């Protein structure tokens, strides 16, 4: 039901238990040194094996 | 609420994205105070 | 504490106390060794 002036799919590949890292506020190697998310992010992130 | 009555200790012990919930519960309950104050006073200057 | 060879059970936890020095806590969080690293009331980084 919504519009957006842009989206931005950011696609990378890590291992399972990294996965929790990727969402707002979170911390370790991943969060930290690779891939950041703000703590006010607005939208989705997806993973599959 | 808080963790502390104190507003850097706050900031000293922990990252924005909790430091922004405790200041927050400060925040509130400081407000809150402050407009107990203006009302009274508001109510003690009419008598006055 | 980390490098002990031998831990003890739940129901008899030990209790190290730790005093009197300078704590490098990054020797801890910048290691990979860990798989759960939960810091309440507290960020590990300011703990510095």
């Amino acid at each position: 039901d919504l519009c957006f002036t842009n989206v931005y799919a950011d696609s990378f590949v890590i291992r399972g238990d990294e996965v929790r890292q990727i969402a707002p506020g979170q911390t370790g190697k991943i969060a930290d040194y690779n891939y950041k998310l703000p703590d006010d992010f607005t939208g989705c992130v997806i993973a599959w094996n | 609420g808080a963790i502390s009555s104190v507003l850097n200790d706050i900031l000293s012990r922990l990252d924005p994205p909790e430091a922004e919930v405790q200041i927050d519960r400060l925040i509130t309950g400081r407000l809150q105070s402050l407009q107990t104050y203006v009302t009274q006073q508001l109510i003690r200057a009419a008598e006055i | 504490v980390f490098n002990a060879t031998r831990f003890a059970s739940v129901y008899a936890w030990n209790r190290k106390r730790i005093s009197n020095c300078v704590a490098d806590y990054s020797v801890l969080y910048n290691s990979a060794s860990f798989s759960t690293f939960k810091c309440y009331g507290v960020s590990p980084t300011k703990l510095n």
